[PDB]
């Protein structure tokens, strides 16, 4: 409702680079609110695309942000009578981004690894990794669970059961309040996906360079499993965090897994243990339901409300033919222990090929009248098909059907306006929170600041 | 009596008009005051009325093309007709209604492009051997059918990439089942391998030539391939006046849009052609799996008719697939393909077992209703398409054209084609909701209030400005 | 297999000294080596891995450092504890190989050992035997040598010797040696020696006895 | 807290085979690498290999290959060393190891497992008094404890009185059979002046024998 769409601020990258594939809101342990982005193909050392991640100061100018530093180099070492090996080039780092108090996660989702051992070998497969920042205090970490060392042969002898060899941890990403962060790995266990955890702490105090493989005893991962309804889902395409089972000690994760049961598409909520405790299942093949999954409470009684973007959805028209647009469907939570129902409200794009809902943020309380608000992309919507961000407003019985603002894309066609988004953050400190936008096309982002309503 | 007509009380012949279809205008002159000059035709005789300045367009529909159906496909170029008549004028005065004819036949004898679009992942390798007198077997029964036969192959596995392709070691790369005791060629996404052509040995002595790759996924990357086999029409070879076949045969699961993201693939698929002369798709590696939607779009745009020829362990798979791309045909393959020409023969029935009306650039203001006439003279009411036909039958289907009101634009035309084929039937409308005497008006007449008004039609009309 | 050879086999050091252990491989390892100690009698606690990483709970006076083949551990000021076995180990291939070992002992002045001989028991000589001890108490170095003679001349079959840890009070040494005969052959002779041979002395420690003199 | 609790020593004959195990607490044995090491006097430390209990997979030093045989029960939470054929030179401490962080370190062990390998049976000791030569201001006695098997066994002088200014040497095995010996001093007016006994002790066979220190 109350977005500012006439002054933005703009922050760009280098052509290519894909600035703004990813990004999050960053608070130093001052309080002051920066912007970190993911450039995923920002050139390396090499001359070779190996991603790259920015931080933003906040400045209602904009313009140009300073590079935060990761190793690019590739790593070798001899070690039990094996060589280990990472390869980073076009290993996409900053393919996601997520900011827990003063630390910065950056996932590089596509980083190759593999272990020889005479003649025989791993496999080169991308397990992908993630990188951590502590930037005031210049302190770096690494995370990459999906490591291993058992060579090919055996993989094969035992049916390629447990096997993360594909996993790319960190494809999608986030953090607990209380500090664990939670990674998805849809290629995991030959591409059922799986989801990766372990504390922040724990990863920074477990974390030497040079070692390559390490322990992360704190850690916790998800469970292989026979079931063909689970193959080729991509559990872990994208993931998210809340309180769904009335246990406030409890945090419970929120998976996407969009083409589970042959690619009907699903999202499930589990505890901390990855025990499924509901299923969300999809409305039609190939809707990729579960591309983008959002936790808030939207109609304001405290408890969490589930989001679910389903981006390729084809709506039914006249003449009994089908048009791409998009849906995201809204679940409120019931009040005591009971499963989600049906959806409360359905959402369904306009724009043919529009992709209405491959991005879904909560905004927090936009408009400040006591209920959250949303905002969802549509990253080639609008009538010139350049792109839209349409925020929909709280209220007590869930959302509003009809959008209170519609942001048309500031950027030239094939920008991805809106593929990446996040907001619930004041950063110019007004009292409102603000939305950033990425346009990785176009190799930028746009804050759009939320102004008193009129 | 008095009726609609005369008890609206009109101001002007196209007001008149305007009132009902059965309402005429009188513009003669010797006629007395308190007598209409706007009621029944016969009304209007029975007061002395001059027949020439009785104004009464009558609602009507005459052909302009009216081609007989043709009894065989075969021959000419292209001379064919499948619907009659071809070209109609229509006209409609307000709210009124005028009825026309259509018929539509599945013409015996015409021609069929089948294009082989074939999955070549390690396990099809049996297939493979099953297949190599396929060109000549599927010759001889097609010629029972049609006259004008062309075939063709494409091949597909996955975008060569990591995670789907092995690319270590180096040998790997040039030899994917290297760790095997085997070899097998080189991973590739779609190549095209023979264009679509009636020396049907070229077919098979080409499949005796080609070879299986092997990659790690599952889902494989067809939907690629059937975009690229459906919008590179000349490389295809795909004939204008033909029926279209595109037989996808493959035992897996397939990769959909938005896939590719795990290969560092974001760019959307943008339903181009890019199959150059090496023959292979060369935005493999850097272009997203097409959506459904896309697909349909495309398939619809170059009349190309789907078949799903696939093994029992995914059937139900591509028949939920089916339902959402319209026109789209399944098929149960075996697991060596053994069974694939009889498959290809029901499907090209079940093709042409259907005729379905559609319509394109109707104006807002006309509505449409159909009865169709199936089977042996059974009318339907408030149907457009008929099932369970066989080559040579034909239908019909009686129309009603309904006009609401009377739209700006006096001449529209939209057409009536069934869904694939190539004729169709264009009404031509017409909108007469004038009078012919409104063309010789009195401006500024001295008759009107001293040259204040506008004299028409035998009546007095305030000009313009007033 | 990949050889370690570690250096010193000892040192003796004192309290707040700095010292170093050097350990050098037959080929090169890329600081996959890692360093352990064995406090006496009691088990082993890593101290250093992968070259330089100190484990979890390892004091920071403790530290690793070197790279190919040759690599180093060293403590900053030793406390009372670090009074111990070091050996080192290397992982750069399987199998895995140890360090001979590096044992720290404390470091005081010199001390002449006090010698004392004891002839067989009654109760040992009526039950068919005879062993001659001679305890070698309280002495520093460690290094000492013994030597038994009969009727003057060596006598190197039948010796038994054993030595205890450095005493936890004053830090020297002690050994036992134990001359074992028959009784028919202890009766053979008459003069019944051990010598010390010590650094504290150039002349050997003598104490000896004479049989059925007393 | 990771503590690796192994089983108690083992006294076995030669040619026979043990079974030592090695339980983990306060964490997962599928965790890591889970190591075996010989300990010997002389020849030191030796690896003996190494198991995988997430699938059981090991890898062995061939100098071991036939006698060590390394298993894991997760169920159980243990890792197992089976030796078999054993001879005098399996007379050693065995630990078990794991790494803390790096995949491939050596960092947690456990306490160790004594092993003893001999055709011994229960002997227990023989306890002689020594005393010296028929003059100084400092005297010494001592005890030799002769032949017996297995150890230990605990020597005291006067009950635990006489303890300062005290050497009970290590034992040493004298064919099969141990001996250990034990030195106390005191001044001359202590002696023969106030009575010393030597207290030895063999739990083993159950004995408690003492002698008393007697001039010659
Ligand atoms: C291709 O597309 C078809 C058509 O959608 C899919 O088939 C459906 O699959 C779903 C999921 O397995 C089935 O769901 C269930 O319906 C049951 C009731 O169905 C009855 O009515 C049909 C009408 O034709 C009968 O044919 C059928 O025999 C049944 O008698 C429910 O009992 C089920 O409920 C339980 O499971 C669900 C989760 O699935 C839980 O949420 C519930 O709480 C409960 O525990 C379930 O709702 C559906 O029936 C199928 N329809 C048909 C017509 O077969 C194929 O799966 C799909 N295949 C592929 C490969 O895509
Ligand atoms: C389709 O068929 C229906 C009959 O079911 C036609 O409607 C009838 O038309 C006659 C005119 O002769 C009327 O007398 C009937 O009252 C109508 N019946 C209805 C409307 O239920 C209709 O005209 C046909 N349409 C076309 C386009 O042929
Ligand atoms: N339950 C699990 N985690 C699991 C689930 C599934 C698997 N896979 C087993 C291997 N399958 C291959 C066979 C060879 N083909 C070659 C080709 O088509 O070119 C490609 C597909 C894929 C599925 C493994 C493990
Ligand atoms: C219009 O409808 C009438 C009534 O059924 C029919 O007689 C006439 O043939 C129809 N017109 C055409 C062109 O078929
Ligand atoms: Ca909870
Ligand atoms: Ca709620
Ligand atoms: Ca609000
Ligand atoms: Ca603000
Ligand atoms: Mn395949
Ligand atoms: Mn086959
Ligand atoms: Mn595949």
């Amino acid at each position: 409702l109350n977005l500012d769409p006439v002054q933005l601020t703009f922050y760009a990258g280098p052509n290519g680079s894909q600035f703004g594939f990813s990004l999050d809101f960053h608070k130093d342990s001052h309080g002051r609110v920066a912007i970190v982005v993911g450039a995923p193909r920002t050139l390396g050392p090499s001359q070779e695309e190996t991603g790259g991640v920015f931080l933003c100061p906040w400045r209602a100018e904009g313009g140009q942000c300073p590079s935060l530093l990761f190793d690019l180099r590739d790593e070798t070492r001899n070690v039990g009578s094996q060589t280990l090996q990472t390869f980073k080039a076009r290993q996409g780092l900053g393919a996601s981004v997520v900011s827990w108090s003063d630390v910065i996660v950056a996932c590089a989702p596509w980083q190759h690894w593999n272990v020889l051992e005479k003649t025989e070998e791993a496999e080169k497969t991308p397990v992908g990794s993630c990188f951590l920042a502590q930037p005031e205090s210049g302190r770096r970490a690494e995370y990459s669970p999906c490591r291993g060392n058992t060579l090919s042969r055996i993989y094969v002898e035992n049916d390629f059961s447990w096997d993360k060899r594909y996993c790319e941890a960190g494809f999608s990403s986030v953090v607990t309040q209380a500090g664990e962060l939670v990674l998805g790995a849809p290629g995991g266990y030959y591409f059922l996906g799986l989801l990766a955890q372990a504390p922040v702490a724990d990863i920074f105090s477990s974390y030497r360079p040079g070692i390559l493989l390490w322990h992360v005893s704190s850690q916790s991962l998800s469970f292989d499993s026979s079931n063909p309804e689970y193959f080729d889902g991509y559990w872990g395409y994208s993931v998210a965090v809340g309180e769904f089972d009335g246990d406030l000690n409890t945090t419970e994760y929120v998976v996407g897994a969009p083409t589970w049961s042959w690619t009907l598409g699903a999202v499930e909520i589990l505890d901390s243990y990855y025990q499924r405790l509901h299923r969300l299942r999809g409305e039609q093949m190939a809707s990729y339901f579960g591309h983008s999954v959002a936790v808030t409470d939207v109609n304001g009684d405290g408890r969490h409300d589930l989001l679910v973007g389903a981006p390729l959805y084809m709506e039914s028209r006249a003449d009994r033919k089908l048009a791409e647009v998009g849906r995201v469907y809204l679940f409120l939570q019931p009040r005591g222990p009971h499963a989600l129902g049906a959806p409360s409200l359905l959402l369904t794009g306009t724009q043919l090929y529009g992709r209405f809902g491959s991005a879904i943020a909560p905004l927090g309380d936009l408009d400040r009248d006591g209920y959250n608000d949303i905002a969802v992309a549509a990253p080639y919507g609008g009538p010139s098909g350049r792109g839209q961000v349409l925020v929909f407003l709280g209220q007590s019985e869930g959302l509003r059907s009809r959008p209170s603002q519609v942001l048309d894309s500031p950027f030239p066609t094939g920008s991805a306006f809106g593929f990446s988004l996040r907001g619930a953050v004041d950063i110019d400190d007004n009292g409102y929170p603000d939305l950033i936008v990425g346009a990785y096309g176009a190799n930028q982002v746009a804050v759009y600041r939320a102004q008193p309503v009129v | 009596g008095p009726n609609i007509c005369t008890t609206r009380g009109v101001s002007s012949c196209q007001q008149c008009l305007a009132v009902s279809p059965m309402c005429a205008w009188c513009s003669d002159e010797a006629l007395p005051l308190g007598s209409p000059r706007c009621d029944l035709k016969e009304n209007l005789l029975k007061d002395n009325c001059a027949p020439e300045s009785i104004e009464f367009p009558v609602s009507e529909a005459r052909v302009l093309e009216d081609r007989p159906l043709s009894d065989k496909g075969s021959g000419d170029s292209s001379q064919v007709t499948q619907v009659s008549p071809q070209r109609i004028a229509l006209r409609l005065r307000p709210d009124d209604s005028k009825n026309f004819s259509i018929q539509v036949r599945q013409v015996e004898d015409y021609p069929v492009d089948i294009y082989y679009l074939m999955d070549l992942s390690y396990s099809m390798k049996d297939d493979l051997w099953s297949i190599q007198n396929l060109g000549t077997k599927l010759a001889t029964q097609m010629r029972k059918l049609t006259s004008n036969l062309r075939i063709g192959f494409g091949a597909f596995v996955d975008k060569p990439v990591s995670p789907y392709m092995y690319i270590s070691p180096p040998e790997a790369l040039e030899n994917p089942c290297y760790d095997m005791k085997t070899t097998c060629l080189p991973m590739f996404g779609y190549k095209h391998v023979l264009t679509l052509t009636d020396q049907v040995t070229r077919f098979n002595e080409e499949v005796k030539k080609q070879s299986v790759s092997r990659n790690r996924d599952a889902p494989e990357g067809g939907f690629d391939a059937i975009m690229q086999a459906t919008v590179c029409d000349e490389k295809i070879g795909w004939r204008n006046d033909a029926s279209h076949l595109l037989v996808f045969t493959t035992d897996a699961k397939t990769h959909i849009a938005l896939d590719g993201r795990l290969a560092g693939i974001v760019q959307p698929n943008d339903g181009q052609c890019h199959v150059g002369s090496d023959n292979h798709y060369s935005a493999s590696t850097t272009m997203d799996y097409p959506s459904l939607g896309l697909m349909t779009e495309k398939l619809s745009q170059k009349n190309i008719n789907l078949i799903f020829a696939v093994t029992e362990n995914v059937v139900n798979l591509y028949q939920n697939y089916s339902e959402l791309i319209p026109g789209t045909t399944v098929g149960v393959l075996s697991m060596d393909s053994s069974n694939v020409l009889q498959l290809i023969v029901d499907a090209y029935g079940k093709i042409r077992s259907k005729v379905e009306l559609e319509v394109r650039d109707l104006p807002e203001e006309l509505s449409l209703s159909f009865n169709a006439t199936c089977l042996n003279n059974e009318v339907i009411p408030g149907l457009k398409s008929c099932m369970g036909l066989k080559i040579g039958d034909t239908v019909s289907f009686s129309i009603e054209a309904k006009v609401r009101g009377c739209p700006q634009e006096k001449e529209k035309s939209f057409t009536i084609k069934p869904v694939g084929f190539k004729d169709s039937l264009i009404v031509q409308v017409t909108f007469d909701c004038d009078c012919a005497c409104q063309a010789q008006a009195e401006p500024n007449s001295h008759r009107c209030n001293n040259g204040n008004g506008t004299f028409e039609c035998g009546v007095c009309r305030c000009g313009p400005g007033w | 297999d990949i050889l370690m050879t570690q250096s010193p086999s000892s040192m003796s050091v004192s309290l707040g000294d700095t010292v170093s252990i050097t350990c050098h491989a037959s080929q090169g390892i890329s600081s996959n080596i890692g360093w352990l100690q064995q406090k006496p009698g009691k088990s082993f606690m890593g101290l250093i891995y992968y070259g330089t990483n100190l484990v979890d709970g390892v004091p920071s006076r403790f530290s690793g450092s070197g790279s190919g083949a040759d690599y180093s551990l060293t403590i900053s000021s030793l406390d009372s504890e670090d009074f111990a076995d070091y050996y080192c180990v290397q992982y750069a291939q399987l199998p895995y190989t140890f360090g001979g070992g590096t044992k720290l002992e404390i470091k005081r002045a010199d001390a002449a050992p006090t010698v004392s001989i004891f002839p067989p028991s009654s109760e040992q000589l009526t039950s068919g035997g005879a062993s001659v001890v001679c305890f070698l108490n309280n002495f520093y170095p460690k290094d000492i040598n013994v030597k038994w003679k009969i009727d003057g001349s060596e006598r190197q079959n039948g010796v038994l010797n054993s030595w205890t840890d450095q005493d936890s009070k004053d830090s020297t040494y002690s050994m036992s040696s134990t001359l074992t005969l028959t009784k028919d052959e202890y009766e053979r002779h008459n003069s019944y020696t051990c010598e010390a041979t010590h650094k504290t002395s150039t002349s050997p420690i003598v104490k000896s006895f004479n049989r059925n003199e007393c | 807290e990771v503590q690796l609790q192994q089983s108690g020593a083992e006294l076995v004959k030669p040619g026979a085979s043990v079974k030592l195990s090695c339980t983990a607490s306060g964490f997962n044995i599928k965790d890591t690498y889970v190591h075996w090491v010989k300990q010997r006097p002389e020849q030191g430390l030796e690896w003996i290999g190494r198991i995988d209990p997430a699938n059981g997979y090991t890898k062995y030093d061939p100098k071991f290959q036939g006698k060590a045989t390394i298993t894991a029960d997760t169920s159980s939470n243990t890792a197992y060393l089976q030796l078999s054929s054993l001879t005098s030179e399996d007379t050693a401490v065995y630990y078990c190891v794991r790494p803390l962080y790096d995949y491939y370190a050596m960092d947690y062990w456990g306490q160790g497992t004594s092993v003893t390998v001999s055709s011994a049976k229960t002997t227990a000791p023989s306890v002689y008094p020594l005393a010296p030569v028929c003059t100084g201001s400092s005297v010494t006695l001592g005890c030799l404890v002769k032949g017996y098997f297995p150890e230990p066994v605990t020597l005291t002088w006067n009950s635990g009185s006489l303890s300062s200014g005290v050497h009970t040497f290590p034992a040493v095995l004298q064919s099969d059979l141990y001996t250990l010996s034990s030195s106390v001093t005191v001044t001359s007016s202590t002696w023969p002046s106030q009575s010393i006994t030597c207290n030895v002790a063999h739990p083993a066979s159950s004995t408690k024998v003492d002698k008393k220190i007697e001039p010659r």
